[PDB]
């Protein structure tokens, strides 16, 4: 029902910032539609765990509190796009970036709340 | 919004960031205003722990 492409990782040197974006894209999918995008990342001998999310319909948003404040998610419901703005970047957020949405609410902040996914995108922060 | 406001200015001449670290701080204030208390707090812990030795 909805299509994610995910992109925008890369290597990064601690400190620094990187943009992640997700193109999001479906046949009936509108302006206000009722659905949830969120970010997870799946560090090294880790799962996949919640970094922020945005209701579709009305830009709400929540973040992981490790994230507060340096991560910023955002979207544009004319290009059905959201965003993942990261600054001051640490080693510990290398990980394996994902988009992920729901159509409704989530009833929890945990993968399992998410049923459509991106691929994925690579991210690594150096020292 | 102006905790966004202040916390443009603020960010604008924080001296021990770069200008990569600005600029993403300052597109964090555009993409989410309701975190730019957050925000601001973070850009001045960055702008601490870079002071230079």
């Amino acid at each position: 029902q909805v299509q994610l492409q995910d992109s925008g990782g890369g290597l990064v040197q601690a400190g620094g910032s990187l943009r992640l974006s997700c193109a999001v894209s479906g046949r009936t999918f509108s302006a206000h539609s009722v659905y949830t995008m969120g970010w997870f990342r799946q560090a090294p001998g880790k799962e996949r765990e919640f970094v922020a999310r945005i209701y579709w319909s009305s830009a709400n948003t929540y973040y992981a509190d490790s994230v507060k404040g340096r991560f910023t998610i955002s979207r544009d419901n004319a290009k059905n796009t959201v965003d993942l703005q990261m600054n001051s970047l640490r080693p510990e957020d290398t990980a394996v970036y994902y988009c992920a949405a729901r159509d409704g609410i989530p009833t929890s902040r945990t993968v399992g709340s998410y049923n459509y996914w991106g691929q994925g995108t690579q991210v690594t922060v150096s020292s | 919004n102006k905790d966004q406001q202040s916390a443009f200015y603020e960010i604008l001449n924080m001296p021990n960031l770069n200008e990569a670290q600005r600029n993403g701080f300052i597109q964090s204030l555009k993409d989410d205003p309701s975190q730019s208390t957050n925000v601001l707090g973070e850009a001045k812990k960055l702008n601490e722990s870079q002071a230079p030795k």
